DNA sequence: GACTATGCACG
DNA sequence: CGTGCAT
DNA sequence: AGTCATTCATG
DNA sequence: CATGAAT
């Protein structure tokens, strides 16, 4: 046996199937959760296995197995390093994962193994997770079949732009920058309100970037640029003090400290420059690079070459791409915002579902008690004369025609609730999820009542997470 | 290093060419040591049409390949194997691999491919099961639906993520045993358009293999 | 602040440290479940997770993040390598892991990494785990104190001798080859019986090693000493056979079949002996060396200097040392023996206290019911008269002195169980408890009843996994 | 590749010695880097009592300790640190190593074990919370700092120096205000000689009756 | 997708 | 040298 | 207790 | 030459 194929048509399926497989699957974030499914699966996971804020932490590697179990079907140090990035401060705005001892730093250093290190979920990683309990998104098997998994997350604020995310596969690359959580939820409301918005009125809420490294953005012009068309390039400068000497205090993200510091230098001893006279004095709290001159205090000849000689003075690109409707989009700040918002309107629509029907199971149940009360005597007198728990319930059903489920609820009464026989306090209850269902069913079908809660919801979510910038802007 | 055939016999033995020491565990074990040789690979190989010629002999995985062979690089023919066959891993990773080692095969060994020599190995990726034992193979997504619909309820699924997480048995039974496996044999049917489609695909330029995903993967 | 201490006192408490740790807790095996450590709670882990012979496998890798996590604070690898080991059926007699995948073999081939593998528990093992679940045996808290581990196993067979150990640490080291289950279990009753047993009688039963790889043990007189002391040598020959050439289908354990055939392709090449004509044919099912031969059929000297010459021939060496009462001893099979018997007792005794309080409960209980199904019309009318679930007790103990678990019961029996009053059943199970209970009292305090139970199981569990000898004796 | 201090001041200048380049991140982090550096060695230490001298000389992480060191194997002195600091995980795998680190100074380097300038410190193993926080260094510790918490407490063990923060190493183990050191003197020689070579020893059969006769395996 | 160095006892 | 748990 | 090769897009 | 997910 044997099948004979070209080299075109080969080369064509293989290539095809691994670039497609590449975007979606690997690198490129959802538009909708802003993340790459390894960063998914870490967190459902780790929070299905309740690894959470509030509780203890939890031995990384035992974490790292169970992803790897469950979910996803790669290396452990592909998922544990990925983990590890996601409680990095210096690289996520809003950290989604809090590790114990080391996880690297700016300085460069490597992260500590993972049988070493101890993790939890961080606290508004919740919220990405909120409401998922409740059907509120589309799962799928995962590779073995044996169990489910989230396709997106509920996704209670915009990570994407929040957290940014880069960014590499097949004729796809991305960087999106971290933005100001604050700022980002403003911009989504008011898009929620006048959804035809344009983007010279948004920046007014979002303008622009917000490093967790803080640092010194300049670039207003192209900034609208990446904003419209989803390119840009932006100019970036560590922030400088004199001191009477020159002090560093704040550097261009996705650089490093350490080598920023050599290169430095690099530039005395190689004498590039004049007054070159360089020390990093840096702790446990807080960033410190001192630049000390000579005699002939050129120094604004000195800082002004160190930042176009060095990496004191970058630029950041902007290069935002995502997928959207299972495909890559290059997109602008105006298909995020929309395309986050559309989603939580699915998520509330669904979620409001699951709880309707749930609140009308416990309903009919309940209008049943509350029946059954009355009837109480004649009832268990029933239940006594009857042979069998199955012949129990088929008895009442045929006699005072219960439901099914009725009947099971009934019969399955431990004793001590006959201690508690008060029509009142059930109809207290049955009043309670008649409005639950009424306010419900309007949210359903009532689509400003539903923009509405989203509204709050988001305003909620500001109010508590909500940080100053850290990044400035010129 | 190569676990090599008892025979040496350039004109019938195989030389099974494999994504890792892992896998080649579960080869060299099922397998027929009288004309089945078997070399691992350290991973992805180098994009023989990205770099040039010193990166590329330079790279141990490379050459280790072009000595085994024997022919060279120029390359010359009846050494050393009526087959050269390539099997990855069953999933997407080994798909892209694939994709790198037939660009090494036509950019250099060119012959070799024109000749009808360079086969593609086909292991199974999905295996599902149901003294009383029923057990189906799939190879790709759509296949695993079919099975899954014929086994019912009841049904275990088991993914090969990876050639090293099958037994020996199996791995001769499906995918090595010329009685009862199948091999696909690639074979260049123009010059032009290969060269076409391996410079987008596998070129340096981007521009162009972006537009050529745009058009033709269909991301449903 | 600073202790000043010497050198020689400093490198006393270190080296005590170390070396204890390494002796009890790493190397040696425990001379009752004759397991270390890792293998413990590899399978402690496991089986806890119910990873089962009967069910499913598990990405290996799962597996390993659990033991790290709760019970095992070192290296994956270390772990894995471990749980692989016993996954090796030319290592161990009777494996305790089956493993899906590429596990190594004889050739020596490298295991799979454990991201590719799956595994779990095989049958046997369960029954090294049987009856942990009912309090028969001391626990410990894991590292961090949030969950407890078994400290030794229950042990339904005598795994020391059945798998054999070794073997390196501070200052000892362990070799103990592996033996036929059947046999040993053997040996095992008749000391049970005869406990002042000779070894020359035990011999009888155990005659000596049973190794997986089969082959052929010749010694008599030194594995009498090795039972006997601790120590011994003795001589193991590959098993050959003359085609009309030399074909070898077994050879000496913990030998390494690759090399073992480039070092006698070597002596062909080194022409180092007369007739060298060597080739492996070896397939999936049947080990095959084939040496065919020249001209001068010089084959005995040939095959003689073989056996001298190369590791077709070697000794294997005793060095029984196991950890009893948390201390390094070198001992005989009659120890062995001896303290594996007394172990099941102490398993036997604990695993009866267990489920004689379990039975004095729910018998308890049912006395319990019994009383109510005849006051059923008067108790329930109590209840209803009751305010809380809590009050409804207090009025039961009160009025119809109930005791308070007897209450708990009457009053969380849910409502279909009134559809079955019927004082014949409950009474069926009062018989079946009493007599329980009535049976373990007796094993509690009537030694030659406990030691009879002991040579009932042990022989059903020889019946279950005997199997023939693989190796012969000479 | 070491992490050295700011200063050159073999007066007041502390080199750490780690386990690993794991533990030698939580090291340079929490750290005055005025006067302290700090060099990773790969794992479990050549025993430089049991090897020849090529042998030795030829293992990188003696080497790169020479170097780093200054003086040299013969010896010499002042180069280059008034403190070298023997730091490795709490645990008894870290105990073995001090063990081997002890035999290879006291074994080559000796003057300067004699001078006074080895030290070894001394990081937590346990750390208890209910907040109110203790740390234990061993078993017994435990078990009174468990009665003292009763009820409610989490405890932690690090398994492993880049399991701890890095504040929490700077306020326990490595700030001299607040620290404690263990500082290595020889008080024979031939007392010191006698020990070594049984433990650290070649001969085996010794060493195990030092065991069985000393080792309280209760 | 793989690899390397160390301790420890023993033949 | 290699063996089996460890760093 | 560590380390190394390789892909992929972009400046 | 990183960068961050992968073999
Ligand atoms: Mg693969
Ligand atoms: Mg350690």
């Amino acid at each position: 046996n044997i099948q004979n194929m070209s080299l075109e048509d080969i080369m064509g399926e293989r290539f095809g199937r691994y670039s497609k497989y590449i975007i979606q699957d690997r690198a490129l974030p959802d538009i909708r959760d802003g993340l790459k499914p390894v960063q998914r699966r870490i967190l459902y996971s780790m929070n299905k296995d309740s690894n959470t804020f509030d509780k203890s932490y939890r031995k990384s590697a035992k974490s790292v197995g169970n992803i790897m179990g469950n979910f996803h079907p790669h290396g452990d140090s592909s998922i544990y390093d990925a983990m590890v990035r996601m409680s990095q401060n210096w690289k996520n705005r809003e950290i989604l994962v809090e590790m114990h001892g080391n996880n690297g730093s700016m300085d460069g250093d490597p992260p500590a193994a993972m049988r070493y290190t101890e993790a939890r979920l961080s606290e508004i990683a919740g919220y990405l997770l909120q409401d998922i309990e409740k059907k509120t998104v589309p799962f799928a098997w995962n590779f073995d079949d044996t169990e489910k998994e989230p396709t997106v997350l509920p996704a209670a604020f915009p990570n994407l732009l929040v957290n940014g995310s880069t960014g590499i596969s097949a004729g796809y690359a991305t960087d999106i920058p971290p933005h100001n959580l604050a700022e980002v939820i403003d911009a989504a409301v008011y898009m929620i309100d006048h959804p035809t918005a344009k983007i010279d009125k948004l920046m007014e809420f979002l303008p622009g970037p917000d490093f967790p490294t803080g640092a010194i953005i300049q670039g207003r012009d192209e900034i609208k640029k990446a904003y419209e068309t989803g390119k840009g390039r932006v100019v970036v400068r560590s922030k400088t003090e004199i001191e009477k000497q020159i002090v560093i205090t704040e550097i261009p993200y996705e650089i490093n400290k350490a080598n920023l510091v050599k290169k430095i230098d690099d530039v005395r001893v190689n004498n590039k420059v004049a007054g070159i006279a360089v020390r990093d004095e840096s702790d446990r709290d807080g960033l410190r690079i001192a630049i000390e001159l000579k005699k002939d205090a050129n120094t604004e000849l000195v800082l002004n070459y160190l930042f176009k000689y060095t990496d004191l003075q970058i630029n950041y690109n902007f290069n935002m791409v995502a997928i959207d409707n299972f495909t890559p989009r290059q997109v602008g700040i105006v298909p995020i915002l929309s395309s986050y918002i559309a989603h939580r309107r699915e998520v509330i629509l669904a979620r409001s579902r699951f709880d309707k029907e749930k609140a009308e199971k416990r309903l009919h149940i309940v209008e049943g008690l509350i029946r059954v009360i009355s009837i109480l005597d004649e009832v268990i007198a029933l239940i006594r004369a009857s042979e069998n728990k199955a012949d129990a319930k088929e008895n009442l059903k045929v006699s005072y025609d219960f439901t099914e489920e009725q009947a099971e609820a009934i019969v399955t009464l431990q004793l001590y609730r006959l201690t508690n026989t008060d029509v009142v306090v059930l109809q207290e209850e049955e009043a309670e999820l008649r409005e639950k269902i009424a306010m419900l069913a309007a949210i359903i079908g009532d689509e400003r009542t539903m923009y509405n809660l989203m509204k709050k919801e988001l305003r909620e979510v500001k109010k508590k997470f909500a940080t100053p910038r850290l990044s400035s802007l010129e | 290093k190569l676990t090599p055939a008892q025979s040496k016999n350039p004109a019938k033995n195989e030389l099974y060419l494999v994504e890792g020491d892992s896998a080649g565990g579960s080869a060299k074990q099922g397998r027929d040591r009288k004309f089945q040789a078997i070399l691992p690979l350290r991973g992805k190989v180098i994009n023989t049409a990205k770099a040039k010629m010193a990166d590329i002999l330079k790279n141990e995985e490379i050459n280790t390949m072009i000595y085994t062979i024997g022919a060279g690089v120029d390359f010359s023919i009846e050494a050393n194997y009526d087959k050269i066959i390539i099997m990855t891993d069953a999933d997407t990773d080994g798909a892209h691999i694939q994709t790198l080692l037939l660009t090494f095969f036509y950019r250099y060994m060119r012959p070799l491919v024109e000749a009808g020599h360079v086969y593609i190995a086909l292991p199974p990726l999905y295996k599902m099961s149901k003294k009383k034992e029923e057990v189906a193979y799939a190879w790709t997504d759509g296949e695993l639906e079919e099975l899954r619909k014929q086994f019912g309820k009841g049904a275990t699924l088991q993914r090969y993520k990876g050639l090293g997480e099958m037994n020996a048995d199996q791995l001769w039974e499906t995918t090595m045993n010329p009685e009862t496996r199948t091999l696909i044999r690639v074979t260049i049917e123009d010059l032009a358009r290969a060269e076409r489609r391996v410079n987008v695909l596998m070129g340096d330029k981007v521009e162009p293999r972006r537009k050529w995903i745009e058009d033709n993967v269909k991301f449903t």
